[PDB]
RNA sequence: UGUCCCUCUCCAAACGAGAGUACAUGCAUGGGCUGGCAUGAGCGGCACGCUCGGGGCUCGAGGGGCACCGUCCCGAGGCGCUGAACCUUGAUGCUUGGAAUUUCAUGCUCAGGGACUUU
RNA sequence: CGAGUAAAAGAUUAUCCGCGCAAAGCGGAGGCAGUCCGUUUUUUUCUGGGUCUGCCGUUGGGUGGCAUGUGCUUGGCGCU
RNA sequence: UGCAGAUCUUGGUUGGCGUAGCAAAGAUCUAACGGAAUAUUUUUAAAUGCAACGUUGGAUACUGGAGCGGGGAAGG
């Protein structure tokens, strides 16, 4: 959680400050690596081709198989004989062609770098793949844009910009079978009730002769993808080995890294590049979560609001932390008898 | 086929991440393999394990078991019979044998405490004998110790 | 050439299914960190103990009992060594890749085994 | 074995590519020897060296970019 | 003296089905011996013989004298 100061006439708290919960991401940088066009069909859209990248990196082609050590790992090996020749060169220029006379949406192919995000508890080591639209321009810009950014690396500073909203899409946290009082909210029933009363007393009329489709029933709850709007970015940080202050404002001047005291339970330190959005977010810590760029308008006094942080909390998350950093707990204690020991 | 040795890849970044070494400051904190308290960049940690023959049939290990992490919120009347099995496995999979003899100085500490008492942390010995294919077991005991803080695992 | 089973992990899980890993700081053990409780056993009474080789410190008890005045004993509790001692990842906290008159260090793997794919 | 593309556009999709409107029109293309088959238009293959680009995997070398242990861009060497 | 049914009579067979279950009286562990019940592979050790039984020694625990103690009547 944050402290800020709020601007907004007429109300109770304006020039006031406030506490507000926040969720910590990391985004290490990612890489482009294809490009694919779209056509529009009176049945929908069809792909048309793709454009791949000449260089790709081991934990791209690791998502091709099921046990990578124990393979011939032979993916993207003969188009890797055949791009570059004279021939090669030809049939990606006639697929560069056919994406500017004929299609309508120009997307790329970009993949997450898990080796860079040394994350000790997160065990996946093949990346995450995912397509990434280009909005703005003509098909020609469009076009341009996407090879200029082949092989290469995107940071999410040159995306989305501070004091912006967000859409988040992810999978929420799974539950197993469930019965209708969690999975639905339905009443309990009452104490003297005879074979149990977390249920639905009546499932359905006489007629029509069956179950309908709008009663509670049980069964899975948790685990499913959801698309959540207007999530506030309070703050935009770069890697903590380039600039160590990450968690240092104008008005509280002690240094410290975004860290908490003890690491992030289950989770461990932050190491690269991450987001501050306001609120929560779907699912559980490890999981990898999709940002995109909004939807409905932006427009209200609340989206539109210039966000100034001045505290930021980095006690610890296990117990009831009362130390902001390692100094101050040892300012606190004086020398203990370990230390004793070593003097 | 599968021989694969190359071990070049590693020679060829080490040799290149030496050559622009000099710059007017360097910052780069690890990238160059001279560092304290750092694993080698550039190569997997079981690269570096030494490899030897097959160890010999007869040898004794003295090795401390943490069980009170394997019987957590376990039904109470199961405690002091489940470690029994632990143990077993534990000393199993290290071995690679199936018969593994428990001993009556070993079963007497764990169940010195009732059946819902079973102690946190235990110190074994174990000696694995052959005899006669050719048959591998396994015999556990009990070493008593009055702290169990700075110990590690030994090979005799 | 590939997929699955056995062995390993848990963002998943009634069983199937899933996410993963395939000698990997992977697993185990220990050390630090971060927390929880609240000051262990043993010994001791102006020093030959504790604290800041030599110099400055500081050191209880309501009562009771032997032995011709002190000395020797029994006594809940209290004080010193002592924010000591113990626990801390396991249905599953951090740390071997920011820096730091200190944060990580050892041990075990030794051609993995099996089924199918008419390819 | 019962053959219909929300595909292309031609010696009936065969007999090369690039630009161009299913235009007008304008550009580029290695050569030599056998063999083996062949109802002609420089006939099909398979073979052999001599060879020249683009390009692999390389021997090392230095310039450099990227978030900095992992791969790239350079620039030569001898190798298909 | 001719059968398809009488909630017909007597035998046999049958889906349901390897299903519902076999959940009061707290609880077993270990080594040696016994046993055909193993340490069972040809096509190094683990990933290809599992699971379970009695006696003795040791450990743990229950009954708790209105006893899963020691004797009788009725009944057997
Ligand atoms: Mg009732
Ligand atoms: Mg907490
Ligand atoms: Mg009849
Ligand atoms: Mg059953
Ligand atoms: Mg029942
Ligand atoms: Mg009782
Ligand atoms: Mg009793
Ligand atoms: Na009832
Ligand atoms: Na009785």
């Amino acid at each position: 959680h944050i402290v800020r100061d709020v601007d907004r006439p007429g109300s109770k708290v304006n020039k006031k400050e406030v506490v507000e919960p926040v969720t910590i991401l990391e985004a290490p940088p990612m890489v482009v690596v294809g490009i694919v066009g779209y056509r529009q069909t009176p049945v929908g859209h069809k792909t048309i081709g793709t454009v791949w990248a000449h260089h790709t990196s081991v934990e791209f082609r690791r998502r091709f198989y099921k046990n990578w050590k124990q393979s011939a790992q032979l993916a993207f090996t003969k188009r890797k004989q055949f791009a570059r020749t004279t021939e090669g060169r030809l049939a990606e220029a006639r697929t560069l062609k056919a994406f500017e006379k004929k299609a309508d949406i120009i997307r790329v192919v970009a993949h997450t770098q898990l080796r860079k995000l040394r994350n000790n508890r997160v065990g996946v080591k093949k990346a995450h793949v995912s397509e990434i639209q280009i909005n703005g321009g003509t098909i020609a810009q469009k076009i341009e844009l996407a090879k200029s950014l082949l092989e290469k690396e995107v940071r999410i500073d040159s995306v989305f910009q501070q004091s912006e909203a967000c859409d988040v899409c992810a999978v929420t946290k799974g539950h197993g079978f469930t019965g209708v009082v969690k999975r639905w909210g339905v009443a309990c029933l009452p104490r003297k009730t005879h074979r149990g009363l977390r249920k639905v007393a009546c499932i359905g009329a006489w007629h029509p002769s069956r179950v309908m489709y709008t009663v509670a029933r049980a069964g899975q709850h948790g685990y499913h993808h959801r698309t959540h709007l207007n999530k506030k970015i309070y703050q935009l940080g770069r890697a903590v080995s380039m600039e160590p202050n990450q968690a240092t404002t104008a008005y509280d001047l002690t240094a410290k890294t975004i860290t908490p005291m003890g690491g992030f339970v289950g989770y461990g330190t932050v190491r690269n590049d991450y987001v501050m959005l306001k609120g929560s977010v779907a699912g559980p810590r490890r999981r990898v979560i999709t940002l995109r760029r909004p939807m409905a308008p932006q427009t209200s006094r609340k989206l539109t609001e210039k966000i100034t942080l001045k505290f930021i909390d980095t006690s610890s998350k296990i117990g009831h932390g009362r130390f902001q950093t390692k100094k101050e707990k040892s300012q606190w204690y004086g020398p203990l008898k370990k230390d004793r020991i070593r003097r | 086929a599968a021989e694969a040795r190359k071990s070049r890849d590693d020679r060829r970044w080490k040799r290149v991440l030496a050559k622009m070494d000099p710059e007017k400051r360097k910052k780069y904190h690890g990238v160059g393999n001279t560092a304290e308290h750092s694993r080698v960049r550039g190569c997997t940690r079981a690269s570096l394990f030494k490899r030897t023959g097959r160890k010999p049939d007869n040898i004794v290990m003295e090795a401390s078991i943490h069980l009170s992490k394997l019987l957590k919120k376990r039904t109470f009347h199961k405690r002091a019979p489940i470690a029994i099995k632990r143990i077993r496995s534990f000393v199993g999979k290290l071995m690679k044998t199936k018969d593994n003899r428990i001993d009556a100085s070993l079963n007497t500490f764990i169940w010195h405490k009732g059946v819902k008492g079973v102690p946190g942390r235990v110190r074994v010995r174990v000696e694995r004998k052959s005899e006669t294919r050719k048959h591998f077991y396994t015999v556990i005991s009990h070493i008593p110790v009055p702290s169990f803080k700075n110990l590690t695992t030994k090979v005799i």
